[PDB]
C-alpha cells in the first residue's frame, strides 16, 4: 500500500492550501482511493479500476495516457509548465481538474467525495505517517552520511599507502642508480690505472733504451 | 778411427738432445693447460657475478613487493 | 527558527493520539511555542525564557537539568526506560507532564495553551511543513545516494588499474627473470665449450706422446 | 798472426749479437703493449656492457611506471 500526500490550491476557496492524500495497490490504475482535506474537515472517495477506464473513455483517451495524467495531477509529480486547475463543491462533493493549455482545457476527471463522520481522525493518521516518514527518512540520511565517512576513510588509507609504494619505489630507484654508478667509477677507475700501466711501461721502456744503446 | 768413441759420443747427444726438446714441449703443455684453466676459472666468477648482481636486485626489492601487495589487501575488498 | 512535531498519549483522552508541534529559536531554553492538536481543536501557549526558570527554581532543580528534561519530554527524545506522563484539561487548558519512576513521580511542567479560534489553519501549516521536510529529506537522499555512486566508480576505476600495475609488475619479473636465465645459460654453454677445450687439450696431448716417443 | 782479421770478425760478432738482443728486445716490449692494449679494451666492453645493462632495465620498467603513474593521477584527486 503507498500513498502520496499533495498541497493544492482549489479555485473555490482560493485564500487557503488544502491536501490530497491519495492511496493505491499496487499501481493507480488498479483502483485509489483519495481524500481532500483543509485541516477541519475531510471528503474521502473510492475511485475503482471500472472508474479510470469509464473515464478515459469518456474523453475517448488511452487509458495507459490517461492513468499517467492522474499521477501528474494528482501525485504532484508534472511539470512546469504542466498547469492545472482543481474545483470542489462541498455541496456535491464532486472533486473536478482539468488540464489548462493556452487554447484548449482537458476535464479530466470528476470524482465524488463523501464527507467523512471524524475528520480529526484522518487528519491525525495523516500527520502520523509524515513523521513516520520524517523518522524513516532522518535514519536513511545517517545510515547513508555514515558510509560516505567510510568510503572516504578507505579511500583515505589507500592514498596513504599508495603514496608509500611511490616513495618506496622512487627510493628503490635511486638505490639502483647509486649502485650503477658505484660500479661504474670503478671500472673507470681501472681502466685509468691500465692507461697509467700503458703509459709507465712505455716511460720505463724509453729509459731501457737510453741506458742501454 | 775411434769408432765406439763416435757412436757414443753421439749417442750421448741426441739423448741429451731429446730429453731436451721432451721437457720443453712438456712445459708449452703446462703453459696452455694453465691458460685454460685460468681463463675458466674468470668465466666461472663472471657466472656468480651475474648471479649476485640478480639476487642482489631481488633482495632490494623486496621493500616494493611489500608495499605493492599491502595495498591489493586494502583493494581487493 | 526550528520545531518538532511529537505523538503523545495524554491519560484524559487515551483512545487517540495527539500531537505537540514545539518551536523555538535558537535554544528551548529562550522560550518556546507548545502547541497540542487532535486532528481538529489546537491549543498554543507560549512559554517565554522567565517562566522555564521559575518552573525548575518551583522544584529545586538546576535550570541545565531541567531544560535538558524538556528536550527529552517535549521534543520526544529520551528513553527507554524514561517513562513521560502527559496531561491535559480543556477545561483549564493547562498542559501537565511528569517523568515518572517506580518510586518517585517529579511533576516537570503546567502551561497554560489557549484554545485557537482557527485550528484548521494551524493542522495545514503543520502538514505543509512535514510535506516540504520530507520533500527536502528525499532530496538528501538522492544527493548522498549519488555520492555513492560515484564513490564506488571511482573505487572501481582504481582496483582494475591498480590489477593493471600488479600484472604489469609481475610481466616485468618474469621478464627480468627470463633475461637472467638466457644470461646464465649463455655462460654456462662457454664453461662446458672451455671444459671441453681443456678436454680436447689432454686428448691431443697423449696423439702427441704416443707418437713422438 | 791476422790482426786485422780477428779485431773485424770480432767485430762483426758483436754487432750481430747485439742487433739480434736489440730485436729480441723490441719484441718482448711490443708484446707486453698489446697486453695492456688487450686487456684495456675488455675492460672497456665490460663497463660498456654494464652500461647497457642498466640502459635495459630503465627501458623494461617504463611500462610499470606508466602505471604507477597513471594511478597516482586517479588517487590525488
Amino acid at each position: 500500500m503507498e500513498r502520496k500526500i499533495s498541497r493544492i490550491h482549489l479555485v473555490s476557496e482560493p485564500s487557503i492550501t488544502h491536501f490530497l492524500q491519495v492511496s493505491w495497490e499496487k499501481t493507480l490504475e488498479s483502483g485509489f482511493v483519495i481524500t481532500l482535506t483543509d485541516g477541519h474537515s475531510a471528503w474521502t472517495g473510492t475511485v475503482s479500476e471500472s472508474e479510470i477506464s469509464q473515464e478515459a473513455d469518456d474523453m475517448a483517451m488511452e487509458k495507459g495516457k490517461y492513468v499517467g495524467e492522474l499521477r501528474k495531477a494528482l501525485l504532484s509529480g508534472a511539470g512546469p509548465a504542466d498547469v492545472y486547475t482543481f474545483n470542489f463543491s462541498k455541496e456535491s462533493c464532486y472533486f473536478f481538474f482539468e488540464k489548462n493549455l493556452k487554447d484548449v482545457s482537458f476535464r479530466l476527471g470528476s470524482f465524488n467525495l463523501e464527507k467523512v463522520e471524524n475528520p480529526a481522525e484522518v487528519i491525525r493518521e495523516l500527520i502520523c505517517y509524515c513523521l513516520d516518514t520524517i523518522a524513516e527518512n532522518q535514519a536513511k540520511n545517517e545510515h547513508l552520511q555514515k558510509e560516505n565517512e567510510r568510503l572516504l576513510r578507505d579511500w583515505n588509507d589507500v592514498q596513504g599507502r599508495f603514496e608509500k609504494c611511490v616513495s618506496a619505489k622512487e627510493a628503490l630507484e635511486t638505490d639502483l642508480y647509486k649502485r650503477f654508478i658505484l660500479v661504474l667509477n670503478e671500472k673507470k677507475t681501472k681502466i685509468r690505472s691500465l692507461h697509467n700501466k700503458l703509459l709507465n711501461a712505455a716511460q720505463e721502456r724509453e729509459k731501457d733504451i737510453k741506458q742501454e744503446g | 778411427a775411434r769408432s765406439m768413441e763416435q757412436q757414443e759420443d753421439s749417442l750421448e747427444k741426441v739423448i741429451k738432445d731429446t730429453e731436451s726438446l721432451f721437457k720443453t714441449r712438456e712445459k708449452e703443455y703446462q703453459e696452455t693447460i694453465d691458460q685454460i684453466e685460468l681463463e675458466l676459472a674468470t668465466a666461472k666468477n663472471d657466472m656468480n657475478r651475474h648471479l649476485h648482481e640478480y639476487m642482489e636486485m631481488c633482495s632490494m626489492k623486496r621493500g616494493l613487493d611489500v608495499q605493492m601487495e599491502t595495498c591489493r589487501r586494502l583493494i581487493t575488498q
